[PDB]
């Protein structure tokens, strides 16, 4: 018709159905009951919340101005705005969940004047509890929990001497003048902003996006530390699907979802715009002449300049499996569509635990909780590492990643034991179950993350080239000692899994 | 005068090693002993 969106002619531009808005109403009905939409009361919190945190950047900018010398003029009108983005600003977020934001100052304000002058203004308001500033070690984040809303603050620096409390960071000229750590933060509500603008209806987008996000979710296919697409990639997927169906509501864009994009020739990209160039000369993703962004499984393109490829960490188990959960739902979309299947079929639980005859236990052990978080976070991230190297052999032709871990306390009696349990011999030993650090400032604690093995096959297989590499990639670290940490990694058949993986009521598997 | 914590702190500040490695080792492709 008269509109056209994405970069390719629609699908079909017909309007729905009687039974599709039908579908369509049960499908909100459905998501409403998993409590995925939050409340009223929360949202204006958020908000209030977020207006509270602007008044304290204005405030917090024109401190650290007048220590520079700076005219009366120049550091009231020097300014400094707050912005969102990741799940909140796509207005797709359930309870309790937190708010990615961005706190954007000019140059005059540094980094070092981020978490010198910033968190005592934090501490000091009567608001703030929990506040975990952790000194830059990767990227400039700051953690706390601002009258209970859990907030996740990131730096960034602009060049211009001024920020306007009326700024929005479309313009490409301002990465200019910009270091390339505060250039990818920035990045990412740059990206937020062009999805929100690259959909037709946005409030289909916004429904289809959390039915396809909770899916994701229940089936364990949403980690991106492990190889499985983001929140980001996800809502590129979903905004891709809603370009080609324009006046279709969020009932037939959920159903259509996965037919297409499993059937979908990969590696083609998803693109919710035409690749722009821009001033700064960086890569800018073109896979004919960087053989890097060639060896992309199922490349996902950010609309923003630079365009980077968001799920360039999918390797070739992590696709397979992407690829086989869009069939299995695409079958269960189709039954739903015809009254033959509910709703919430679609949103059940993965069967992990049972799909794999072999699975790879990974575990970290730690003497204190402090350590133990600290040491738990950096396995899990040198876990893709691991799937890369375990499809070199391919006597295994899959290596399975799972989404989370699980935390377990072993209370040891004597310091010989305790060695034994940092190792892989695990004795009858008293393993209570936690989740997180306890006692707010020998025993062992443990977490394990899992791998699932499909074997290609002679009489035996060895894995001691990979998991020797873990060892030395993960203790490299730069706040590891082997006085405190420790991983180990142990082989695990259908029937020696643990009682742990199993909710009561589950069948193990006795093969 | 607290010996129980007087040999955690020992433990906490303890330069030994934490543990070992060992490398792994599945056995069969399983055409015998079946699911």
């Amino acid at each position: 018709t008269t509109k056209q969106w994405g970069i390719t002619p629609p699908i079909s531009t017909a309007p729905a159905t009687e039974q599709e808005n039908a579908l369509n109403t049960a499908l909100i009905n459905e998501l409403k009951n998993q409590n995925l939409f939050e409340s009223p009361a929360e949202s204006e919190k958020r908000v209030k919340v977020l207006d509270e945190l602007q008044q304290i950047t204005t405030e917090f900018v024109k401190k650290v101005s007048l220590a520079k010398h700076m005219n009366e003029k120049m550091a009231n009108e020097a300014g400094g705005k707050i912005f969102t983005y990741g799940s909140y600003r796509l207005g797709v977020y359930g309870p309790g969940s937190d708010i990615d934001t961005l706190v954007v100052v000019p140059k005059h304000v540094s980094r070092d004047n981020f978490f010198q002058d910033l968190e005592p203004m934090l501490r000091e308001r009567e608001e703030v509890t929990d506040l975990a500033a952790v000194p830059d070690a990767y990227v400039p984040i700051i953690k706390f929990k601002f009258l209970g809303i859990s907030i996740d603050l990131i730096f960034a620096r602009l060049s211009v001497p001024r920020v306007p409390r009326d700024l929005e960071l479309s313009d490409n000229n301002l990465l200019k003048g910009v270091e390339e750590r505060c250039v990818l933060s920035l990045n990412g509500t740059r990206v937020t902003d062009q999805i929100l603008q690259l959909v037709p209806n946005r409030a289909v987008f916004k429904h289809a996006l959390r039915a396809i996000k909770f899916w994701a979710q229940r089936r364990a296919i949403y980690a991106n530390v492990v190889g499985f697409p983001g929140g980001v990639a996800w809502a590129m997927m979903v905004a891709r699907i809603c370009q080609l169906y324009p006046n279709a509501v969020s009932s037939v864009i959920v159903a259509k979802f996965f037919r297409i994009l499993h059937q979908w020739n990969w590696p083609q990209p998803i693109l919710l715009k035409p690749i722009e160039d821009g001033p700064l000369q960086v890569r800018i993703w073109n896979p004919k002449l960087y053989p890097s962004d060639k060896a992309h499984r199922m490349p996902i393109i950010t609309p923003a300049y630079p365009s980077m490829c968001a799920t360039h960490n999918i390797t070739l188990s992590t696709q397979t499996i992407i690829l086989r959960e869009m069939v299995r739902a695409g079958e269960i979309a189709d039954q739903i569509m015809v009254k033959a299947l509910p709703w919430s079929a679609l949103f059940q639980k993965h069967d992990f635990f049972h799909r794999y005859k072999h699975y790879l236990t990974i575990t970290a052990a730690a003497k204190t909780a402090e350590a133990q978080l600290k040491w738990a976070g950096l396995v899990e991230s040198k876990l893709r590492h691991l799937v890369t190297r375990l499809e070199l052999v391919d006597a295994i032709a899959l290596a399975h990643p799972f989404n989370k871990g699980f935390d377990k306390v072993y209370n040891c009696s004597s310091e010989e034991e305790a060695q034994q349990v940092a190792s892989g011999v695990t004795l009858e030993v008293a393993y209570e179950s936690t989740d997180h650090e306890k006692l707010a400032n020998f025993p062992v604690y443990t977490t394990t993350c899992y791998i699932g093995l499909e074997l290609e096959k002679i009489k035996r297989l060895d894995i001691s080239w990979p998991t020797q590499e873990f060892y030395e990639l993960c203790k490299k670290w730069d706040k590891y000692d082997d006085t405190l940490m420790n991983v180990f990694i142990k082989n695990t058949k259908n029937t020696a899994l643990p009682d742990e993986v199993f909710e009561p009521g589950e069948e193990r598997p006795k093969a | 005068i607290s010996l129980p914590l007087l040999k955690q702190d020992d433990w906490l500040s303890s330069s030994k090693p934490f543990g070992s490695s060992t490398p792994n080792v599945v056995i069969e492709f399983d055409s015998d002993d079946d699911g």
